RNA sequence: UCAGUAACGGCGAGUGAACAGGGAAGAGCCCAGCGCCGAAUCCCCGCCGCGCGUCGCGGCGUGGGAAAUGUGGCGUACGG
RNA sequence: UAGCGGCCCCCGGCGCGCCGGGCUCGGGUCUUCCCGGAGUCGGGUUGCUUGGGAAUGCAGCCCAAAGCGGGUGGUAAACU
RNA sequence: CCGGACCAAGGAGUCUAACGCGUGCGCGAGUCAGGGGCUCGUCCGAAAGCCGCCGUGGCGCAAUGAAGGUGAAGGGCCCC
């Protein structure tokens, strides 16, 4: 199939071709606004194997994302305390930056539910992203039993709790030994757990 | 007997049969077929090489096979993932010396 | 894509203008290789007027 | 119960038995062990030799049961079968010996501590003392290693 | 604070504990509840054995424990195959199935293998139309002996005298534990220097 | 339970899990991809036979739209 | 109040029978084919975090893949 | 020297965890079900009883070494 090959061509970033095209989607991409409303995914091989399908309902929406650090926003830097927590300049998101273009993305479509998303562009200062909505109340969705999960009250904004597959990746969950600070479901869940004083009636 | 089973030595554990079975289809994972292979190689002469891959092979040309591994290594990271990426490479450079040849 | 890769297509008529080059930059290129004869056409509508859409690419 | 305890007889005494002198302050010394190197440096010196201080190499991930390797003396060997089967073993004149299996007892590794009775025995384990195994042949027995 | 001899104790009530601080008086609420649940599940799935499907038979993984046996999480995909029982057909039938367990030996595959067997042959099959019966059990077994079963299915649950031989007398237990421990330690230096001499 | 243990720490004060084992509960599955099938697919609007607690079925549509820049059926590592 | 006490109204589920609609197909053995998620993994560096200690986890920037490959095997590295 | 004008009521070594020693009780090289489970809807009873074919486990029964490891019989009387 023709989806194989845009899977390879996509592999190949440092080639002239695709070079010339991250470029000049780049350029595009940067004289439009940074929430803007897609009428197809640029990567339709990428968007359906996170989940978007062809149909009614799936929304592609494009988010640019200014790309750096976390600067500490104390005024004038100031961070009164103890040394260890002077730092105003080299600390970093614990989210990604595609976690806060999900978010984003979430926030003015709130009547939408975001499905996944995926890289596009790159820029020196913005980062570009494509999430993929899907509207939980179109017949085309609720109908169909295979995406009927998404319209279910405990799937709203999955983006703003980390269910997202990239909000998942700064949560630090796992199976083994790599992951224990989430062996119990979440950070605070395994925080909780094990700083719990258990006071049995027969101690 | 002169002979036991111990817990310790090279021939240590409680002895048993070992049953034979095909391999489970998840140890097959990460093999050239050959349509992907046929694909890869589709792609690869539409796009070509990186700009580290041309660099590198610019230093096998000259038979700096020292120098262009450790190239490749400060570009990918890993040196066994920079050894076969000179490998690919050196076949590259020789298909490419046959066919001039030719 | 699958017709050429199986020879067994005589002709393959490509759109020279689709939004995503990706989709048939490619394409080409495997004719050739499958030595299958390949034009590209000027208009992505027009192939689509052929099967009664707006839009096809081959 | 708080009717058996001092704080029912010091009321009256204007001191709760702490004195008028000293008194009774929040922590006139320390927090927990605070000082134990400076003002708590006789304390820990002649109760708690050895606590300051590194000794040995580490081990990182240390799962405990594959060290795992139980311990019985020879003192005790004979009380893993039941006593009708010493009895019967020793009154019977040929050369046939009870088999103490230590495995299936939940030991791993035979000591020798002790002394056995003159009656011989076949004793399987993972591992053997030297003296153990010397011992159990000089009743008459042997040593049958299992994996 | 230390007085005269005692020991150097580390509690943790450092961290506000007293914010997180479990009580159990809700315990015996709480076995009331596991149990009525288990007499509600029992009704409801009468003739089925009110305590889940069959497990296999499993050793434990550690030095430790590996004199033991225990119940596993279900029956490889090699043993229902072996018995000759449908891998989607084993879970409707009351035969847990577990697709991700290996067999490295053959009794153990055959020890599950003779389990299943068993319970095959003392299952009761009752038709999917009870008016209608076909390749199920007959009347005599179905209305007048079937029974719920109580505990776990098949519960899991874990040498004569000789005359010591002089071959067995004449074995020197301590010393060869010695020499197997020197011969593992030694095996790849005494390779190593076997292959330099060569050269 | 492991366990105040392995480990961390001006190796000071202090902090500090996991695997195995016993229990409570127990349940498994689906795509994208690779393929085959004349887009087999879905939304809306009417009409008729219905059914009708406030809405589903069958047909017809010489009725619109979505979808070949890929819907649906088979099938997902336990292989198909 | 006790009582597998009585009477009246309403709302239900699980079973058994009637009509209407949909689907009406499986299992072994042999032969030939098909088989995968990329600015992602991984590497450097910085900052936070962890019991995780020549870097447990997370993120920013730079580099940036492979396919008998890739990840893990609690001390950094090469070979097996 | 400082507090106290007078009266009434309230008002300050407690609870939890961890150790140490002493003492009462039970069993005794063992001991302990505390977590779970079985017994009629369970006033009391959220109690009590039982598990032994729940003793997994905890402490004790073996110490020593940083570790690889190793790991606790004494006597009497005759002969050389």
């Amino acid at each position: 199939g023709a989806y194989k090959y845009i899977q390879e061509l996509w592999r190949k970033k440092q080639s002239d071709v695709m070079r010339f095209l991250l470029r000049v989607r780049c350029w595009q991409y940067r004289q439009l606004s940074a929430l803007h409303r897609a009428p197809r995914p640029t990567r339709p091989d990428k968007a359906r194997r996170l989940g978007y399908k062809a149909k009614q309902g799936y929304v592609i929406y494009r988010i640019r994302v200014r790309r750096g650090g976390r600067k500490r926003p104390v005024p004038k830097g100031a961070t009164y305390g103890k040394p260890v927590h002077h730092g105003v300049n080299q600390l970093k998101f614990a989210r990604s930056l595609q976690s806060v273009a999900e978010e984003r993305a979430g926030r003015h479509c709130g009547a939408l539910r975001v499905l996944n998303s995926y890289w596009v562009g790159e820029d020196s200062t913005y980062k570009f992203f494509e999430v993929i909505l899907i509207d939980p109340f179109h017949k085309a969705i609720r109908r169909n039993p295979d995406t009927q999960w998404i319209t279910k009250p405990v799937h709203k904004h999955r983006e703003m709790r980390g269910l997202t597959s990239a909000g998942r990746k700064s949560r630090g969950l796992g199976k083994g030994h790599k992951f224990h600070h989430t062996i119990g479901g979440s950070r605070r869940a395994a925080w909780r757990r094990r700083n719990t004083l258990q006071l049995h009636r027969y101690r | 007997a002169l002979r036991y089973p111990m817990a310790v030595g090279l021939n240590k554990g409680h002895k048993v049969t070992k049953n034979v079975s095909k391999p489970r289809h998840s140890r097959r994972r990460g093999r050239l077929t050959k349509h992907t292979k046929f694909v890869r190689d589709m792609i690869r002469e539409v796009c070509g090489f990186a700009p580290y891959e041309r660099r590198a092979m610019e230093l096998l040309k000259v038979s700096k096979d020292k120098r262009a591994l450790k190239f490749i290594k400060k570009r990918v990271g890993t040196h066994i993932r920079a050894k076969r990426k000179r490998e690919e490479l050196s076949n590259v450079l020789a298909a490419m010396r046959k066919a001039a040849a030719k | 894509t699958t017709l050429v890769e199986n020879k067994k297509a005589q002709l393959v008529v490509i759109a020279h203008d689709v939004d995503p080059i990706e989709l048939v930059v490619f394409l080409p290129a495997l004719c050739r290789k499958m030595g299958v004869p390949y034009c590209i056409i000027k208009g992505k509508a027009r192939l689509g007027h052929l099967v009664h859409r707006k839009t096809c690419t081959t | 119960p708080s009717r058996l305890r001092k704080t029912r007889k010091l009321r009256g005494h204007v001191s709760h038995g702490h004195g008028r002198i000293g008194k009774h302050r929040k922590h006139p010394g320390g927090r927990g062990n605070a000082g134990g190197m400076h003002h708590h440096r006789i304390n820990f010196d002649k109760y708690h030799p050895g606590y300051f201080g590194k000794v040995g190499m580490r081990h990182y991930h240390l799962k405990r049961n594959q060290s795992f390797c139980p311990t019985v003396n020879l003192d005790k060997l004979w009380t893993l079968v039941s006593e009708q089967t010493r009895v019967n073993a020793a009154k019977n004149k040929t050369g046939v010996a009870p088999i103490i299996d230590v495995v299936r007892s939940g030991y791993y590794k035979v000591l020798g501590k002790g002394k056995l009775p003159k009656q011989p025995v076949i004793v399987k384990a993972k591992f053997f003392s030297r003296r153990a195994e010397e011992k159990i042949k000089g009743v008459g027995g042997a040593c049958v290693l299992v994996a | 604070a230390p007085s005269r001899n005692g020991m150097i104790l580390k509690p943790h009530f450092h961290k506000d504990w007293q914010q997180r601080v479990d009580t159990w008086f809700n315990q015996p609420a709480r076995k009331i509840r596991r149990r009525k649940a288990r007499q509600a599940k029992a009704r409801r799935i009468a003739p089925r054995p009110a305590s889940g499907p069959i497990r296999p038979i499993v050793r434990c993984p550690t030095v430790r424990y590996h004199t033991k046996v225990r119940a596993g999480r279900g029956f490889s995909l090699e043993e229902l195959r072996v018995a000759g029982i449908h891998k989607k057909v084993a879970r409707t039938i009351g035969i847990s199935v577990d697709p991700r367990r290996r067999n490295k030996s053959t009794e153990s595959l055959q020890a599950n293998v003779q389990r299943l067997k068993e319970y095959r042959s003392k299952l009761i099959l009752f038709p999917r139309k009870p008016s209608a019966p076909k390749k199920g059990d007959s009347s005599a077994e179905e209305l007048k002996l079937a029974t719920q079963l109580t505990g776990p299915v098949m519960p899991i649950r874990n040498e004569k005298a000789r005359v010591i031989t002089e071959e067995e007398k004449n074995f020197k237990a301590f010393a060869s534990l010695r020499m197997a421990r020197a011969n593992a330690r030694l095996f790849g230096i005494r390779a190593k220097r076997a292959k330099e001499a060569a050269e």
